RNA sequence: ACUCUAGUUUGACAUUGUGAAGAGACAUAGAGGGUGUAGAAUAAGUGGGAGCUUCGGCGCCAGUGAAAUACCACUACCUUUAUAGUUUCUUUACUUAUUCAAUGAAGCGGAGCUGGAAUUCAUUUUCCACGUUCUAGCAUUCAAGGUCCCAUUCGGGGCUGAU
RNA sequence: UUUGUAAAGUGCCUUCGAAGAGUCGAGUUGUUUGGGAAUGCAGCUCUAAGUGGGUGGUAAAUUCCAUCUAAAGCUAAAUAU
RNA sequence: UUGACCUCAAAUCAGGUAGGAGUACCCGCUGAACUUAAGCAUAUCAAUAAGCGGAGGAAAAGAAACCAACCGGGAUUGCCUUAGUAACGGCGAGUGAAGCGGCAAAAGCUCAAAUUUGAAAUCUGGUACCUUCGGUGCCCGAGUUGUAAUUUGGAGAGGGCAA
């Protein structure tokens, strides 16, 4: 049971001395192969925000560059091209669509590296910009499977009370367990080294 | 009670305690005779559930039997027949070694009646058994009717007609589709199905 | 050792079971009492005998009712008594391994006993019982893990021991 | 000739344990190690992230590169076994299983005494003996000598002789 | 003689409910069977389990079901002569 | 030093028991070959004769770790049928059961595994007496490394309640 330890709860709130937004970090554990397709390739909806600052480089076109003046972070176009390739790095993640797929070959060397662009794995080029902006400013997690065995993500903030953080780590355990392929070993939740940013690690 | 602990200890025979006790006891029993009296059972749980009520007139013998296949007689390995029935070495003796042990200690103690027998030990050369013989004309057995049935004259030499616990095993007797050739005893259910039944009015 | 064993068997000499003549005496007592006073087997006082028998002592250790349990450095079918130090450590009952199953038999009027157990005790000998429990747990039940780790045996005979001493003094020293 | 067969030869498993050598990695944490471009700077990769410590100091930002750090962790990469159990190799070493032989199971092993080969580098560091050799004789009575008892009877007992 | 404040059975609730290992099972080998990728026995080798085990007549894995309790024991008459 | 314990012995110790015969039928081990295949090496005869160990008036088997797959049957044995069938077989010669169904006969049960622990309550032998295939007292002995009572798979145990 996750009730005797903290794992999302009130018990670890005074262990860290930084009075800034410090988020909790959960790490999954299930052995896989050296392939690139197997595993947990899904980024679901996180119901409570991660409480982070992020600005979006919306480089849209005719039918989608109007809904950014109500609920968004930054309004950009496809004409401003001589900035996002050479100098500027003031971003956390972007958001694109399907209508302009010939500009994506240009911003490869600068943004694909530090996770500022999209290759194939995150739902970044989603068309809908009138309903999916109530899901990205409430910052989601990062499910990114590495080489041999780890899955480093982030659930919530330690200073947030245990009322908002009661059904967030449970719906995230129902994503890496049901969408998973049949090439994972026994008892898919093996080890959960859960440490936030500053205190000790609290595991099951 | 204390017999469940002995039962569960005796079910773990490759642990360190039981292999030390195995080695000490196999040496001690090899230093003695083949058929010799045991003053007291070495497995009181396993002797007790086979029928050892420790009182007067119950006897434990301990017995070695020579281990391995049954090499045939017929001198210099010649059988003088078909090349089917021509093997001398690899023949394997339809009764168990436990039945040989029971028959031998029922021939030495010939006044006594064998009830059952159990395994105590083995090395590469011998298997060692304890046989649990009952003296049927002692007055602590001839009454108290839980054990006076062994007094009956039909129970003479149970170990040499196949009526002990390993006798009825090695005779193939059990219920089933698996035991069809030998379920009522093999040779009676052979002779009754090679009998030509002919009536008065021929059916 | 013999000092604590002598104290322990003074204490267990104070608690012996009934011999046959004492049972004949209490049969005469209850045969008078039930026929006259109609006291159904309660005119005689409650006994305080030692508890003996191996199934009995194992049931008393399983139900936590035994105060003190003695074990013999004995019985040749050893499997009868190797599980009793583990039971007595697991159930918290203080236990000692006293020398001889003849003495455990003669403080109980048998030939061999192989177990002994106090469950009841009168109010006279309580402090002596507690001092025995203290000394016994200083020797046995608090050293259970250290003894469970160590391997005995390997002791060579004195001719091979002397030859090993000669060689291992001639292999390193001069 | 076709098909076998007792015997014998060799391997594997068991009987079959116990110490000391030599390689494979686990319970067991941590000191440190891991230099193709760019970037204060040796970022093997990933997650949080604009701040912490009294201060200093670093960090956000800035800029860079496939990877942005102060601060706490996971997977790992190469060593370090200081701690305990198991893998095949040295045939090294063990007595208790097992095997051989001998005797009516007679002197096995260890230590000392005295001497002396032995030279003293402070006192013995060491090693050997520890009853018999001209003779076709003898060797046996809990053993004679020496010592102490008993209650002095005619005898009987203990030590030593023979560590 | 009345063997006797003893024994036995029936109904309701509660806590339990102990059940047989070098044995089951398996590999190989011999033998046997009608038993067919091994029916029974036996030799060696390995060796269990507990909401378990065995059987369900083509070997195997996966998910269910069914049916009985092994490795301890006694017992008339039908039957053979 | 004396007394127990354990293990092992000795007695023309007290009292018992075993062997041998008969073997028609029974329970096991062991086990051929003539012959058949129009030859013969698997096969077949045959799981037979011979040999050996053991009983009884019957023996054996027997109260399902069974058969089934049905609307399920219910220990064992034997008879009629299944059935010359399914199956095995140089798929040759040949071999060859079982469940169901009708009937004869139907009888069910016992230990081990749970402290009786306000009481080994159990059993043997000797001695004395007698209403002497046995009963009572006393005395040793067995036995708590555990005999009796309670329970045994279908139930059952410890408690509580009313008949």
């Amino acid at each position: 049971v996750k009730e005797l330890l903290k794992y999302s709860n009130e018990t670890k709130k005074r262990n860290f001395l930084e009075t800034v937004e410090l988020q909790v970090g959960l790490k999954n554990y299930d052995p896989q192969r050296d392939k690139r397709f197997s595993g947990s390739l899904k980024l679901p909806n996180c119901p409570r925000p991660n409480m982070s600052i992020c600005i979006f480089g919306d480089a849209f076109d005719v039918d989608r560059a109007k809904s950014c003046g109500v609920d968004a972070m930054s309004v950009d176009d496809l004409k401003k091209l001589n900035k996002n390739k050479k100098l500027i790095k003031k971003l956390s993640k972007k958001y694109n669509a399907f209508i302009a797929s010939e500009v994506l070959i240009k911003q490869v060397p600068r943004l694909l590296g530090p996770q500022l662009s999209k290759a194939g794995k995150f739902p970044t080029p989603v068309s809908h910009n009138d309903d999916l902006y109530g899901k990205v400013t409430d910052v989601r997690s990062t499910i990114k499977f590495q080489l041999k065995k780890v899955l480093c993500l982030a659930v919530a903030v330690g200073n947030v009370e245990m009322e908002e953080d009661v059904l967030v780590n449970q719906i995230l355990m129902s994503v890496n367990f049901f969408v998973s392929l049949l090439k994972k070993n026994w008892q898919n939740v093996g080890s959960l080294v859960v440490k936030s940013s500053m205190g000790p690690a609290f595991r099951l | 009670g204390a017999y469940k602990y002995l039962e569960e200890l005796q079910r773990k025979k490759q642990s360190d305690v039981l292999r030390f006790l195995q080695r000490v006891r196999v040496w001690e029993y090899r230093q003695k005779n083949v058929i010799h009296r045991a003053a007291r059972p070495t497995r009181p749980d396993k002797a007790r559930r086979l029928g050892y009520k420790a009182k007067q007139g119950f006897v434990i013998y301990r017995v070695r039997v020579r281990r391995g296949n049954r090499k045939r007689p017929v001198p210099k390995g010649a059988t003088y027949g078909k090349p089917t029935n021509q093997g001398v070495n690899e023949l394997k003796y339809q009764r168990s070694l436990r039945a040989t042990a029971e028959e031998r200690v029922g021939r030495r103690a010939a006044n006594l009646r064998v009830l059952n027998s159990y395994w105590v030990n083995q090395d590469s050369t011998y298997k060692y058994f304890e046989v649990i013989l009952v003296d049927p004309q002692h007055k602590a057995i001839r009454r108290d009717a839980r054990y006076n049935w062994i007094c009956d004259p039909v129970h003479k030499h149970r170990e040499a007609r196949g009526l002990t616990a390993t006798g009825k095993k090695s005779r193939g007797i059990n219920k089933g589709h698996k035991f069809n050739n030998t379920k009522a005893g093999r040779r009676k259910t052979w002779k009754r199905q090679n009998t030509l039944s002919l009536w008065r009015y021929r059916k | 050792d013999r000092n604590t064993a002598a104290e322990t068997f003074k204490l267990f000499n104070k608690y012996r079971p009934e011999t046959a003549a004492e049972k004949k005496e209490r049969l005469t007592k209850e045969a008078a009492a039930v026929a006259e006073g109609k006291s159904k087997q309660d005119a005689s006082p409650k006994p305080y005998a030692v508890k003996y028998g191996l199934n009995h002592v194992v049931a008393l250790i399983e139900n936590k009712k035994a105060k003190l349990v003695l074990i013999a450095n004995d019985v040749d079918p050893i499997e009868l008594v190797v599980f009793l130090p583990a039971l007595c450590k697991k159930m918290g009952v203080p236990y000692a391994i006293v020398k001889g199953k003849a003495r455990l038999g003669t403080l109980v009027n048998q030939k061999t006993s192989a177990v002994a157990a106090l469950t009841e005790v009168r109010a006279e000998d309580e402090a002596a019982l507690a001092k025995l429990v203290s000394t016994i747990d200083a020797n046995f039940a608090d050293k259970y893990d250290e003894v469970k780790k160590h391997w005995g045996g390997g002791i060579l005979g004195n001719k091979a021991q002397a030859k090993m001493d000669k060689r291992a003094k001639n292999s390193d020293s001069a």
